């Protein structure tokens, strides 16, 4: 390729200076959000379990209604459990 | 659909759709950014003018990558990436609605 | 084995709508300037002159100069199937209006020109040749239904190949992970086999539709 | 100015990128400049979720691998085939001019 | 908006058809061979 | 790709720590330009070159941001 020609002695200092600033800001933000991720995931998991348990009860009710609707359509005998 | 009226075959010669056949204006490359507002306001923004400016640019790109004799696959790869880049920004709303990282 | 996704056929996802996805083959047209052509112009000219020679056996007098329409229909189909497989481009052929434009106006062109020119022969095409009287009427009614909805299935055929092709590719992509090298390599190699199939079928589907329209413009 | 047909097209690196872009940074950030900006831009778009790595990315990789393999296998034959047809046209036109003079 | 999509596709089909129509290679294969067969010669007064 | 590694040694070195007066004097020269000029007289082609130089510099901040969080493929 072309022979190398040295960079101006201000591009390098701005480049590596921004490189160092990104590292420490990267470390600072990642640690701050890591605490935020840990506390958000814990409360999200607790409300997800409660929501899933309530949705499981609603799904159990709707499936029995669907099973009741099927037996009404088919005209087959309706058992005591279903 | 006709040859532009500014074209003169006697002075210029044969028509060339990659050459601007109007008055020789100073291009924006050598504008020192103090004449940027004057240069932008001087160039008209007609639908005719921008359509002619696109075709004069498109034929310039044809003159650099296809119209030479040994024209390789490089123009046809540039168009595919160019259209894919342009259409990804169009469909950015559908793409960014899914994403991968919840925080990023 | 993870999940799937769909709906890559939204024309107005942004205010610069996806109608520009149909104006992309205008770029790929080989605009010609010099007397001695360039490499891609000669390749395109040799391909088109090759197809014109092959279709010359099936032209006929009623399609005396309609081969330009057939070839333009071929290049439009090819550039709406090849460009529909590149990743970040919405599937234009999935939209039925493109397939509506592909089949309906040309079929009405061919059936009305046949009816005006050869009305009895058009009705005789709705009967199998040499059909006796007790075998006549049910064959006529079904072939009437056949010839009425045959181009509609042609439009469905052009849509369904690229819909099934793009659904398969999106399915293979969505069931892979970047971090796992084994899964990514399997996904990539599976798509390469599928793309070779999808590129092959796209060209052949364009070739058969040129052949079908050349046969149906000859009559 | 009479438009003269050049023999070779514009110089191109990495398959499709213009060389005029790469040489534009030589006087300031040297040869490594455009590659550094390109690597940094690719990293930034992937990290900040601007480039969505969805299912179509794997198709984009599969096209890129197929295209590189197909071009490197058949590019020389097709370009020679096209150049053969150009030479036959050039021979046909120069023989017409000589026969007309004779 | 099927009407707008149909119009663009048909306009594209017309534009591709016109581009195909001019996509050709002119040739000049008419040499002066017929000029060599036009040898006008005087009838001799026998 | 040995020449790529060779060019990487030549023009990807960290800058000289002794250049601290020599970079601030250039910065002060740019500050002297900032309220006075040296940007309304620079050609748009060269001005676009200067902006992409800053873009090349500013990309290292996001490269450093990916380094500071560990893996560069998003937040792991
Ligand atoms: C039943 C009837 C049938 C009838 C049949 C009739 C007969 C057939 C007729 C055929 C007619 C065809 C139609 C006309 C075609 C005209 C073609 C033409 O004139 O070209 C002349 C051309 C002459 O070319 P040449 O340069 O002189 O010689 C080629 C060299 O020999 C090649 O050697 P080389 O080493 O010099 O080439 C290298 C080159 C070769 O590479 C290629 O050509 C392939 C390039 C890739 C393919 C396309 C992929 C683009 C991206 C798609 C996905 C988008 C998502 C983003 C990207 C994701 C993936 C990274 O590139 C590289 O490999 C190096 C760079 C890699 C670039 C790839 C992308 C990497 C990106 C990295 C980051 C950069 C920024 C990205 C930003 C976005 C992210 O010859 C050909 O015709 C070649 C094409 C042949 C077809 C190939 C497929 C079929 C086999
Ligand atoms: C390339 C297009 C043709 C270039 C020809 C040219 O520059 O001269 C002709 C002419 C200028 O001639 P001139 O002013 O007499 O001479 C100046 C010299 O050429 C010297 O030109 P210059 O001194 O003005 O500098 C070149 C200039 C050229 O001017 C431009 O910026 C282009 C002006 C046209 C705007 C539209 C460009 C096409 C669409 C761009 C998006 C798709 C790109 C796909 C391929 C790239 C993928 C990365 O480029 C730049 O300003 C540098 C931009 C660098 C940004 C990216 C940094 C490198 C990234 C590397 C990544 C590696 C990863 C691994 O440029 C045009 O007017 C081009 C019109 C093109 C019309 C559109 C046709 C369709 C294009 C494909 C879609």
């Amino acid at each position: 390729f072309a022979p190398p020609v040295n960079v101006s002695p201000l591009i390098r200092a701005g480049r590596y200076g921004a490189l160092v600033v990104g590292i420490v800001y990267g470390s600072y933000r990642f640690g701050s959000l890591q605490k935020r991720e840990n506390e958000w995931r814990v409360e999200e998991a607790r409300r997800k379990v409660i929501r899933d348990a309530l949705n499981a009860e609603n799904k159990a009710k709707a499936t029995r209604e669907e099973m009741l609707y099927l037996a009404k359509e088919t005209g087959v005998k309706v058992p005591e459990n279903f | 659909g006709d040859y532009p009226a500014e074209y003169n075959p006697k002075v210029h010669g044969p028509y060339d759709p990659a050459r601007f056949y109007g008055k020789a204006d100073v291009p924006l490359g050598q504008v020192k950014l103090g004449e940027l507002s004057q240069w932008l306001g001087r160039r008209n923004k007609n639908p005719q003018a921008v359509a002619a400016a696109v075709s004069r640019g498109w034929w310039r790109w044809q003159h650099k990558y296809v119209l030479p004799r040994k024209g390789g696959i490089a123009p046809y790869i540039q168009l595919i990436v160019g259209c894919s880049i342009f259409f990804y920004a169009i469909n950015y709303g559908k793409m960014v609605a899914h994403r991968q990282r919840k925080y990023h | 084995m993870m999940a799937s996704l769909f709906s890559v056929f939204d024309p107005t996802s942004s205010f610069l709508s996806n109608w520009l996805s149909m104006l992309i083959p205008l770029l790929f047209m080989v605009m010609s300037f010099w007397l001695i052509p360039s490499r891609p112009q000669f390749l395109a000219k040799s391909v088109l002159m090759g197809l014109n020679r092959e279709m010359s056996l099936l032209m006929g007098p009623a399609s005396f100069g309609a081969n330009i329409l057939v070839i333009a229909l071929f290049l439009f189909i090819l550039f709406n199937n090849f460009i529909g497989l590149f990743p970040y481009i919405f599937t234009a052929t999935s939209h039925l209006a493109v397939t509506l434009s592909l089949a309906v106006p040309l079929w009405i062109s061919f059936i009305l020109y046949t009816w005006i020119k050869e009305t009895t022969n058009a009705l005789a095409h709705l009967v199998p040749l040499g059909t006796p009287a007790p075998l006549m009427p049910f064959m006529v009614l079904m072939e009437i239904i056949s010839n009425m909805i045959r181009p509609i299935t042609l439009s469905v055929r052009l849509a369904a190949n690229m819909i099934a092709g793009h659904l398969l590719l999106t399915l293979l992509g969505a069931q892979g992970t970047l971090e796992n090298l084994y899964v990514t390599s399997i996904v990539v190699f599976s798509q390469i086999i599928l793309l070779m199939l999808e590129f092959s079928v796209a060209i052949i589907q364009s070739y058969v539709f040129m052949t079908l329209m050349t046969l149906y413009a000859s009559e | 100015p009479r438009p003269l047909r050049p023999v070779n097209p514009g110089k191109v690196r990495v398959g499709f990128v213009p060389e005029e872009w790469f040489t534009f940074f030589y006087n300031k950030t040297g040869v490594t400049g455009p590659y550094v900006l390109g690597a940094g831009a690719l990293t930034f778009l992937l990290s900040k979720e601007i480039y969505v790595v969805e299912h179509e990315f794997y198709t984009g990789v599969a096209i890129a691998i197929m295209g590189t393999y197909g071009v490197k296998k058949f590019g020389k034959q097709i370009a020679d085939y096209a150049d053969k047809g150009i030479g036959e046209i050039e021979q046909s036109f120069k023989e017409y001019q000589d026969s007309s003079k004779i | 908006p099927w009407i707008m999509v149909f119009l663009v596709s048909m306009a594209l089909l017309w534009a591709i058809m016109t581009m195909v129509f001019f996509l050709y290679q002119p040739r000049s294969v008419s040499s002066a061979k017929g000029f060599s067969d036009r040898t006008v010669y005087l009838n001799w007064k026998w | 790709l040995a020449t790529f590694l060779k060019y990487a040694k030549v023009e990807l070195t960290p800058p000289g720590p002794a250049d601290v007066p020599k970079i601030q004097e250039g910065i002060q020269n740019l500050i002297h330009s900032a309220k006075t000029g040296k940007w309304k007289q620079v050609s748009v082609r060269e001005a676009w070159l200067n902006t992409l130089i800053v873009t090349e510099i500013a990309m290292w901040f996001f490269v450093g941001e990916c380094i500071g969080k560990g893996s560069v493929i998003g937040y792991r």
